[PDB]
Parts: C-alpha cells; structure tokens; sequence
RNA sequence: GCUCAACGGAUAAAAGGUACUCCGGGGAUAACAGGCUGAUACCGCCCAAGAGUUCAUAUCGACGGCGGUGUUUGGCACCUCGAUGUCGGCUCAUCACAUCCUGGGGCUGAAGUAGGUCCCAAGGGUAUGGCUGUUCGCCAUUUAAAGUGGUACGCGAGCUGG
RNA sequence: AGCCAGGAUGUUGGCUUAGAAGCAGCCAUCAUUUAAAGAAAGCGUAAUAGCUCACUGGUCGAGUCGGCCUGCGCGGAAGAU
RNA sequence: AAAUUCUAAU
RNA sequence: GCCCGGAUAGCUCAGUCGGUAGAGCAGGGGAUUGAAAAUCCCCGUGUCCUUGGUUCGAUUCCGAGUCCGGGCACCA
C-alpha cells in the first residue's frame, strides 16, 4: 500500500509571527512523535519567522509505515490563546497549514531508442559554392511516441549535425516531462494544503 | 567485461596471429568448449556466452573462463583522414588458435554440458568442438 | 463545367450568397462537373441570420450551369449562371426548405427527390 | 508457411520431406509447424 | 662576443588585403561527376532470455553472431585544370523489384466486415492546391493506389534563372 | 516399424494462493499389486474431467538401430540498355 | 551632534 | 573537433613556488532593548575537483579524466 517515508511541511497561516510561533511548536510536537518511535526527522528546508519559530519548514521523516500514520495531518490547525507579540491581554486566533507527501521513485529513461526515430537527411540553404548544392549535410529527427521534431543544419557534417541534434532531441523531451511532473505534484499540494484562514481547519 | 586492472603500455601493433595453441586439454573442469577455428573473442562475446551456458545449467556446478582479453584494439574516429596519429583504445580481444579450450565445466551431467555448451557457442564467431578429460 | 476556383450561386435558403469550389469528388484526376454531380465547395458570404457561417466546408450538388446540358434528340438547355443547393457533409442531404428558380430532370433520382419536389417548375 | 533458411522439427509430429529439390516440414497435429527452406 | 632554437646558420636591419586583379604552369594537387573500398547507410539471416492470462517463435526479439546491395556521409587521389557547365522547376522518358493498387496463395491470438505477417507476380495504373528558390517537410481536400531506386544522384548544342 | 490388448493402487498433500489434484510456479520423487506402468514426457480444465506416451503380453517374421572419421553435391543466394 | 520598526479578538 | 583559462569554508573570492591556507558575508554563545533590527565582546572553519605517477613528504610538480567559461570551425 503506501506505508514509505514521507515528506512533512508546515507553514504560517492567518496571525504572521503568532503563526510562525504555532508553526514552531506544532512541528515540535511532530519531532517529538517521531523521536519516540524510532524514526529519523532530518530538516531538508528552514525558512524561519523573525520572532520564534518557521515561516515555513519542510522536512523528510523515514521510517516504517510513516504515511500510514501521518497522512491524516494535512488540512489547517486552529489556535486560540494569548499571543507572546502581544502588549495587552488580547486573546488571539491564528492558524497553520500542514501537507504530509509520500515519497516516489524519479526514473528518468532515454528514450533515445532509435527503433522508434525516424531520420532525414537533405540539403542546407546558405552559401557554399558547388559543394553544398550536391550533399546531404542537413539531418531532421522525429521522435514518434511523442511527437517532437528537432533538425540540425548549422555545420558541414552530416555526422556531426545528427549528433548534437540527438542530444537537442534528448534534453527537450527530458524538460517535457520535468514540467509534468513539477505540476502534478504543485497541483496535488495545492489542494492537500488549503488557504490557512482560520475558517477552513481539521482541529482546535 | 573482463580487462586488464592496470596496464604497462596503452597501446599496441597489431601482430599476426600464427601457429597452434598451448593449454589444449582440460585441466579443471570435466567438459569443455575446444576451438576449431582461428580469430578473436571480444570480451562482451565472452561474457554473452559466459551469460547463456550459465543460464542452462540453473546455478548448478562450477564453470571455469580460461582465456583473457588482453589486447587493447584501437579505432579512429568517424569521417577522418589518414594519420595524423593512432587511433583510440574501444575494446579488448583474446587471440584464439586451434585447439585452445575456452571454458570449463564440473558438477553436472554429461548430457547437461552438452546442451549448455550448445547455446554458447552460438554466441561466439569461432567455430567450437566439446571434449571430455583425458587419464594422460 | 465546373472546375476548381469557379464561384457558384446558392439556389435555397440555408443562408449562403456564393461559394467557390475547392474539388470535383467522384474519380482521380478528374476535371469537370456537370448538372448532378456533387462537389466540395466552400462558403465565401453569407447572411447575417442563416444556418451557415462564412468559411466553412460543405457538399453540394449541382443544379444549373451556363455550358447547359443536352438530350438525347440532340437538343439543348442553358441558363445565365451557376447555381448549386448546400448539402451536408454525412447524410447528403439538402440544408434550406426551399430551392429557387428552375431544376432539370437529371435530377430524377432517388437520392435528389427532395430538390424535385420543392423545386417551382423542372426543365 | 513460414521460409527460413533453418529448418527444424518443433515437435513429435514434424516430419523431413524433400519436394522437388527442396527440404520443407510437415506435421500432422500442429498448422503452425509446417516450413520450407528458402 | 650569436634562443644565428627555421639549431649546415639568405640581410646588421621586415607585417597584412585583393570578390578590382594579372602572368607562367599542374589533373604532380582540392571542390562536381566516373573509378577502387564499404567504416557509415539500407536490406536479409543464425541463437533464443523473454513480453504476449497459460504458450520462445499468431505478432515482437534482450545479450551476442553471419552475409548482401552499391540510393547516403566518408577513405584514396587512378581520369579530366591548351575547360567533362554545377540545385530546383518544365517538356520527354527508360530500366530494376527490395510490390503502393489491381491479380494468386500459406499461417493467424483468422466467427462475419475489416486486418497482421510471409511467399508468387513488373501487364497496366500510380493526385490537385496553401507556405518556402527549395529537394525535404507540415497542412487542406480527394483516390483503387498517391511505391522504393538506377540512368553524369537521366534530361541547359531541349526551355528557365528563383 | 506395423497390427490386437493392457497400460494399475491412498496426493480431494500439506508446501503457495480464493482454485490448484502428474502436466502454473515453490519440495520430495517413496511404497504396493504385478508381465508391465512414470507419485508423470505430451495434448487438454477457472478448478475437475478427458485425450497420448513410455513400458508389458499375442501375430508377423528377417535383420535392424544411432554416433565417429572422410570424397562430391543441396538450400541459405535480390538491381537497374 | 546620533537613532528604523511594534500585524491580527476586547 | 582544435586552442586557452578556471575548480580553495555554507556563498562570492585572494594564496603558494614541495613541509605551514586566508578575507567579507553567513554560523554559535554572551552584552544593550519592554521587544526585533543596527551597534558591542568572545569563539570555530576546509581530505584545496577525480585519478595514476615521481618523491622522505604533493593543493603545489608531471601525465590522463569530468564539469564550467571564452576564441576558432574557412575556399569551394
Ligand atoms: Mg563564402
Ligand atoms: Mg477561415
Ligand atoms: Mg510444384
Ligand atoms: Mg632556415
Ligand atoms: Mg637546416
Ligand atoms: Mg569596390
Ligand atoms: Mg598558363
Ligand atoms: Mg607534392
Ligand atoms: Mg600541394
Ligand atoms: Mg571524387
Ligand atoms: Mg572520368
Ligand atoms: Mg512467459
Ligand atoms: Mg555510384
Ligand atoms: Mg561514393
Ligand atoms: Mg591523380
Ligand atoms: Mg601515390
Ligand atoms: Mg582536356
Ligand atoms: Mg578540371
Ligand atoms: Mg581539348
Ligand atoms: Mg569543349
Ligand atoms: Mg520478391
Ligand atoms: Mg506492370
Ligand atoms: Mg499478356
Ligand atoms: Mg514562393
Ligand atoms: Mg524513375
Ligand atoms: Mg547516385
Ligand atoms: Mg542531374
Ligand atoms: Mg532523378
Ligand atoms: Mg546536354
Ligand atoms: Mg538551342
Ligand atoms: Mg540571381
Ligand atoms: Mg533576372
Ligand atoms: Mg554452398
Ligand atoms: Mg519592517
Ligand atoms: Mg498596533
Ligand atoms: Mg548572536
Ligand atoms: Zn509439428
């Protein structure tokens, strides 16, 4: 199922420094729980919150059967008390906004698989006299599980365009999938956090 | 991929490759891959037939590799003119003579070698024959 | 006589004024297209209010041209210009309700009754 | 038919015939496992 | 008494442009085309871990191996420098088959309709436009199909001149 | 090699999994009656079933069955006046 | 003679 | 492809001339403030990119390699 480490970020909701205070304490709480279960918390970010504790802290918790347990943390906390930024005996409500991420495998395959490439060779337009006219100096590849065309006509080897137009192919369909998988997982924390406003929350 | 660790020189002539071979019979093992013909074996064709006649035997026994490739081969570059140099180390290669035995095999059946050393000499560019231990 | 590039008039209310053919179906390499034969045509105006907008891509069949048509006694039948009734592109069948001006009778087939019966007079 | 340049027999059914100069096998049991050398 | 190191040392003393060019020579030496070769290119075949619900071979083929052709990019510098006019388009073609359609068959994981793959087969046929000088390519709409190559990558004492 | 006959007994096994029973994959591969028969080589079930082979008896009845070394041939083998 | 700031519930 | 330069603390960067590595920012503790910053005091830095070699001894010297930056890639 999905009992593998996980990736804990906790930041400042509604309050600004109150809610950093909350934010520190709260993920205190959550090193604790983990300390006492044998599992290892190590900070992978820290964005602190001038007064006390994080504007925003994002650590990885490894262990056994961590999103098991932490996965029912995400949402928004409510905090109602007597702020430490506070001159007069105002009570205050605040909140914090916490998502909980598994981890996954990042395999990056080159599909540079030439059984699926198909290849042209051709003329190139330009100055060069009697020798550019009767040659095949310029290459094109498709890549056809996906769709992407690059071409290569900039030197006078057929060799050398067909190679540095490969690694072109290769590096723009590697950024086509990075992208992809950057916004799935902006998108999958976007609805996992919420907006921290004190009126949509999990617990008080 | 067997190669050298460290070498004195990195590169070499390239030779002839006459005469017969010394280490014709079955030292360790009780059946073996004896060659016929006369060549080279790169060290991925060793390892592809190495990979095939284990496969066959399910982890059974013991095989014995009994030659090395020692002999760096170079290879110039794409689209070059002549000279302006040697050429560059690609691969290793292990001159073959009639009558070297290439592998070794103890612990299976005598039936089971056979088949095993079936499908590795299909791997390889040099035409194989299968002997048995000899008392003297 | 009609060929590729040719403007047509629109003799129904589907709401076209002209078209222009863009390719005589029927045959490879084939050059003409007489009274009855359906063409690939495209839409060049239109009115305001019709069934169909400017710039799109029709059938239609041909009902009337000047070159005319000729009988088997020899004789013949010529108008004063090129007209065609809009078709769709799936079931071949007509978009206006109604057809202005006259038709002819190599229209008397079962897939064109619907353009004999509405038409005013056939020739 | 399937012509190959190796003709085998795949099972206890395949047979070796020689037609006219050339060497093909047939089987009873199995349509798959008829071929000619070619 | 010389890093006269371009080390048998030209003067004590010295850098570039020519598409505005010019003379004497060279196929002793390059760019086009021919030639030898076939690294590269393209096409076949051998073995069979495996994927295919099970099942190596209905359809694919990892690690390796063996050949063919002379369409590509090359290697060489054998012919031509007292001259063999070089891309694309137009008109006109002719041959090979490694066959796009039509024609005849075997297997299928072939109910039918439609397909996949492999044999035999060269008789005939095998698009019009938008963009770009374009070969190439993308797009729109058709067709039974819009084949792959050789011929100085056919064809300027047949046309053009982008 | 044909041609008749047989070709048996407790594994509805734990071992894995819903179901795996000789024939999906993990171990073992004993014993009995017998002339023979594998606690399974093949085809075949979701799982059973069902269908062959080995092996053993009768007719026939003279030869028959596979490796090794060698000579010459066969396929693999498609291009342009 | 120098010198910035104090969120959001009374 | 060829030639040239560079790789030193968490970040930007100086330095050897074979035995020994620094600066600013950042980092930790403490002062001042009702509190945060600015200000003051005290304290730590690193296998000198990877590899093979010569040396008693290599960041340094000599070959290879990776990455980064710049120049060149022309006549047809
Ligand atoms: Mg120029
Ligand atoms: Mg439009
Ligand atoms: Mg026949
Ligand atoms: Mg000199
Ligand atoms: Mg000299
Ligand atoms: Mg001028
Ligand atoms: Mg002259
Ligand atoms: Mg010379
Ligand atoms: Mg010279
Ligand atoms: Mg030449
Ligand atoms: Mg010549
Ligand atoms: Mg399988
Ligand atoms: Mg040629
Ligand atoms: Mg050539
Ligand atoms: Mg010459
Ligand atoms: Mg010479
Ligand atoms: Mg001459
Ligand atoms: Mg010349
Ligand atoms: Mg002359
Ligand atoms: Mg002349
Ligand atoms: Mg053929
Ligand atoms: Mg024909
Ligand atoms: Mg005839
Ligand atoms: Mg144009
Ligand atoms: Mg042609
Ligand atoms: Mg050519
Ligand atoms: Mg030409
Ligand atoms: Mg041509
Ligand atoms: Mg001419
Ligand atoms: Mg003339
Ligand atoms: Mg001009
Ligand atoms: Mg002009
Ligand atoms: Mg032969
Ligand atoms: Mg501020
Ligand atoms: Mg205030
Ligand atoms: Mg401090
Ligand atoms: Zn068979």
């Amino acid at each position: 199922d999905d009992e593998r480490n996980a990736f804990l970020e906790v930041r400042a909701g509604t309050g600004g420094d109150e809610a950093a205070l909350f934010a520190g304490d709260l993920f205190r709480m959550y090193s604790r729980y983990a300390e006492a279960r044998r599992w290892r918390v190590e900070i992978m970010s820290a964005s602190e919150g001038e007064h006390g504790g994080y504007k925003e802290i994002i650590a990885k918790i490894s262990g056994d059967g961590v999103y098991g347990r932490l996965k029912f943390e995400s949402g928004g906390h409510r905090v109602q008390r007597v702020p430490a930024t506070e001159s007069q005996g105002r009570i205050h409500t605040s909140a914090c906004t916490v998502a909980v991420m598994p981890e996954l495998p990042d395999a990056e395959l080159p599909d540079i698989n030439p059984a699926d490439l198909r290849i042209d060779t051709f003329r190139s337009s330009g100055a060069g006299g009697q020798h550019v006219n009767t040659t095949d100096s310029a290459i094109r590849i498709t890549h056809l599980p996906t769709g992407i065309v690059v071409e290569c006509q900039d030197e006078r080897s057929q060799h050398k365009n067909k190679a540095k137009a490969l690694s072109v192919l290769g590096a723009r369909i590697h950024a086509a999938e990075m992208a992809k998988r950057q916004q799935a997982e902006a998108s999958t924390r976007r609805n996992l956090l919420g907006s921290g406003d004190r009126s949509d929350r999990n617990r008080t | 991929m067997l190669q050298p660790k460290r070498t004195k020189f990195r590169k070499m002539h390239k030779g002839r490759n006459r005469g017969l071979a010394q280490g014709t019979d079955v030292s360790f093992g009780s059946f073996g891959l004896k060659a016929v013909g006369r060549g080279r074996l790169t060290a991925r064709q060793i390892e592809a037939a190495r990979r095939a006649m284990t496969r066959a035997v399910k982890r059974q026994g013991k095989i014995w590799i009994r030659v090395f490739p020692d002999k760096p081969i170079t290879e110039k570059p794409l689209a070059v003119r002549m000279g302006k140099g040697k050429g560059n180390v690609e691969y290793w290669v292990a001159l073959i003579q009639p009558g070297k035995v290439l592998y070794e095999m103890d612990g299976v059946p005598e039936e089971l070698a056979r088949e095993a050393f079936k499908l590795a000499a299909a791997k390889l560019p040099i035409k194989t024959t299968f002997v048995t231990k000899t008392v003297m | 006589m009609i060929q590729e590039q040719t403007m047509l008039n629109v003799a129904d209310n589907s709401g076209a004024r002209r078209v222009m053919c863009i390719k005589v179906l029927g045959g490879s390499h084939r050059r003409y297209a007489g009274v009855g034969d359906i063409i690939k045509i495209t839409i060049k105006e239109a009115i305001p209010r019709g069934k169909v907008k400017k710039g799109d891509v029709l059938k239609a069949v041909v009902v009337r041209t000047k070159k005319g048509v000729r009988r088997p006694d020899g004789s013949v039948i010529r108008f004063d210009g090129n007209a065609c009734v809009l078709l769709n592109n799936n079931s071949e069948q007509p978009i206006g309700t109604r057809i202005f001006g006259p038709v002819t009778r190599e229209l008397r087939s079962e897939k064109f009754m619907k353009i004999i019966s509405l038409a005013p007079e056939v020739l | 038919m399937k012509v190959r340049a190796s003709v085998k027999k795949l099972c206890r059914n395949c047979k070796i015939v020689k037609r006219d100069g050339v060497i093909r096998v047939i089987c009873s049991a199995e349509p798959k496992h008829k071929q000619r050398q070619g």
